[PDB]
């Protein structure tokens, strides 16, 4: 793997909707806590009890 | 990076350099000094070798592919 | 489970099916059988119809096996058979002419003679009477004697040993000692016979 | 009744009429031509019979018809004897080495390339062979047995280049190579310097007609296969990081004349290879496919009945099949069934039966 792959991955990141510059998996924690919902707001959690 | 190339193009390929050094060493062995690699390309043996390495590197390895490889290198190396 | 009543036992003898047309008792038996041609038990994965197989070696295999490694028991039985064959042939290479003609090279009949050496003949039972346990001599059934000999060879191969020597050489040297009437399983057999001699006045305590 | 042992030890006299022949080799001859490398499960056969009796395998003879007429003008010519596992790939190289010592060639025998890769525990670096890690112990395995392969032609070599040995010693000029290979076998710190300087000196004198050099290397899939030996911070290396074997890879590049190198692909310790891969490109890899230096692939096949019937009928004069009903005809067809006319799986049965 070299920059041929790095540039293909970067342009498919600008294409398909991922982040183009590389980052840590600890910083991908924020994109997976932002690509879904918080725990409290789900219709089967705060409305567990009617 | 040629890792992303899929087919075996004979242009500046490594086994091409091996059979090319083989043609230079063989034409020195015969002491007949007609050293033109572009004339050495014109033989039937090296292009049967070229089709055999192309077929062997793209199509995965079967017995009859090795029969074709053996036939090419056998008429190539002056072996009976 | 999951077998049922009337299900029959396996048959292996091919030549028995080749020419059964000579008698009348078993002839009418297999007339009665094929007239029914019942739901038989399926043939197990341990036995075959071949002529290169032996029942006693497969039993000593299965009595040698720990758990579910039929492959390791197969490797041990194969290695010990070949090693004892090559020890007898290496003694053949260091033999004279009559020593060529008197040393046996088949490991199979040597092994079966070794088991017949290994076989206990008079047994024990703990019987309680007058509050004490008394060791009584009892004659044994045949399957008991042969089972005891096979497990005796197994366990004295296993644990009465050094941690240095590997198992197929170990079992080969054990069979070699058991083949010549001087192995330690024979000495244990002699102690068993000696103590069944020693408690000879207890043989009226058996009720059968 | 198979024609087995009337043909004596003569690899220069194997015809196609001579088929299925258990040719007897004298055991002193194996002290000369094969103490270096042999399969480990084959040593049981010889010391039990005192008959080094190799049956005529038709590809084992067929490579010799390419060694009568391979000219010494032509360079180092590769040959591979591959096939299914157990067909005697490592045993089909054994048929040609006995010819080349009968024709007085230079036997660069390598026992097993897998042991050069795996299972070597103690590790040194280098300074004279350009700063790479190397095994002095595997050099110590090779340098002792190599001399007694060929002893007539190793001392006739003149070392025509002044090599530096230590800060106390060097090398003397025009010396017999029988000195130079074993001059530092005592000083094992640079006994791995005794391989790459020395075998490249045998490259130069191979060009003339006094010496006929042939690489005899077994299992070349490990020479271009990625190794398992690790470094101190748990980093694996390349096969191009071993200075013991890095100069060994210089040899299969046809850079000398006068001989015809033979190699045999093996399947004992093919690391990171599936067991069901048995072909050359499937085992050597991509680095074993570009640097091929065009080689002739010899597909070692399975038996015909002519090699099958020769086998058990040989074991009958030796009284080897000790079973009662084993020489019956159908008892041959089950060994023909369970061993599928493969040589190595038949000997496993004829080990114990
Ligand atoms: O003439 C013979 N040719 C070959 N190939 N093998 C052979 C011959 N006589 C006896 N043998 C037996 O072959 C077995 C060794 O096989 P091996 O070790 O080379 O298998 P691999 O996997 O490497 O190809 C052995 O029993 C030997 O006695």
């Amino acid at each position: 793997l070299s920059e041929y792959a790095f540039r293909m991955s970067r342009l498919s990141a600008r294409l398909f909707g991922e982040v183009t510059r590389p980052t840590n998996s600890k910083s991908m924690k924020v994109v997976k806590l932002f690509s879904e919902l918080p725990l409290a707001k789900k219709k089967e959690t705060y409305d567990w009890y009617p | 990076t040629e890792a992303d190339m899929e087919e075996y193009i004979w242009e500046n390929s490594s086994s091409e350099r091996n059979i090319l050094e083989t043609l230079l060493q063989m034409k020195a062995a015969e002491k007949n000094m007609e050293i033109n690699k572009e004339e050495l390309l014109g033989t039937k043996e090296i292009e049967e070798y070229k089709k055999s390495v192309v077929s062997l590197k793209n199509e995965e390895e079967n017995e009859n592919s090795i029969s074709q490889y053996k036939e090419s290198v056998k008429r190539l190396l002056n072996v009976t | 489970s999951r077998y049922s009543p009337e299900f029959k036992d396996p048959l292996i003898d091919k030549e028995y099916y080749r020419k059964p047309v000579e008698e009348l008792t078993e002839e009418e038996k297999y007339v009665r059988e094929l007239k029914k041609t019942q739901l038989i038990k399926a043939a197990p994965a341990g036995k075959t119809s071949s002529v290169f197989e032996d029942p006693v070696i497969s039993k000593f295999t299965n009595m040698m096996m720990i758990g579910g490694n039929k492959v390791l028991a197969r490797s041990l039985m194969i290695q010990t058979l070949e090693a004892v064959k090559r020890k007898q042939f290496e003694k053949y290479h260091a033999a004279s002419a009559e020593e060529q003609a008197t040393i046996e090279r088949n490991p199979y009949t040597i092994f079966h003679q070794a088991l017949k050496n290994c076989e206990p003949m008079i047994g024990l039972v703990p019987i309680l009477k007058g509050g004490r346990f008394y060791q009584v001599p009892v004659p044994l059934p045949d399957r008991r004697r042969r089972f005891l000999a096979m497990k005796w060879m197994i366990t004295e191969c296993r644990d009465k040993k050094h941690q240095r020597t590997l198992m197929p050489e170990k079992l080969s040297h054990k069979l070699l000692e058991a083949f010549h009437n001087q192995g330690p399983v024979i000495k244990r057999k002699h102690d068993l016979h000696k103590m069944a001699e020693a408690n000879r006045a207890l043989a009226h305590y058996r009720w059968w | 009744r198979a024609i087995s042992r009337t043909n004596e030890n003569d690899p220069a006299k194997h015809g196609d009429q001579h088929e299925g022949q258990h040719y007897n080799i004298s055991p002193q001859d194996l002290e000369t031509v094969f103490p270096h490398g042999l399969p480990p499960r084959f040593v049981m056969q010889v010391k039990t019979f005192s008959e080094a009796c190799l049956m005529v395998r038709k590809p084992a003879l067929e490579l010799l018809h390419y060694l009568k007429n391979t000219s010494f003008a032509y360079p180092a010519i590769r040959y591979l004897l591959y096939g299914e596992k157990g067909t005697g790939k490592t045993l089909s190289l054994c048929h040609v080495i006995h010819f080349c010592a009968k024709q007085d060639w230079l036997i660069l025998h390598i026992p097993d390339a897998h042991l050069w890769v795996k299972n070597c525990r103690d590790l040194l670096q280098s300074s004279y062979n350009k700063q790479r890690f190397d095994q002095p112990l595997e050099a110590s395995t090779w340098l002792k047995n190599f001399k007694t392969t060929n002893e007539r032609f190793l001392n006739q070599i003149k070392v025509q280049e002044k090599y530096v040995w230590n800060k106390r010693e060097s090398t003397e000029k025009g010396s017999p190579l029988g000195e130079v290979v074993e001059q530092g076998i005592t000083r094992v710190r640079n006994a791995t310097d005794a391989v790459g300087i020395v075998l490249k000196e045998l490259k130069r004198q191979s060009s003339l007609g006094m010496f006929h050099l042939l690489v005899a290397v077994d299992g070349i899939n490990a020479l271009w296969g990625r190794t398992t030996l690790k470094r101190e911070d748990k980093s694996p290396i390349a096969p191009e990081e071993l200075a013991l074997v890095h100069n060994l890879r210089k040899m299969m590049k046809n850079d000398w004349h006068g001989g015809a190198i033979v190699s045999a692909l093996s399947q004992t310790g093919s690391l990171f290879k599936p067991r069901k891969a048995y072909l050359p490109q499937e085992l050597l890899g991509k680095e074993g496919f570009d640097a091929l230096d065009p080689f002739i692939p010899i597909l070692v096949s399975n038996y015909n009945p002519k090699e099958f019937e020769s086998c058990i009928q040989y074991y009958l004069e030796n009284n080897w099949l000790q079973h009662e009903k084993a020489p019956t005809e159908e008892g041959k067809k089950e060994l023909l069934f369970l061993s599928n006319a493969n040589p190595s799986l038949l000997e496993r049965h004829c080990a114990y039966l």
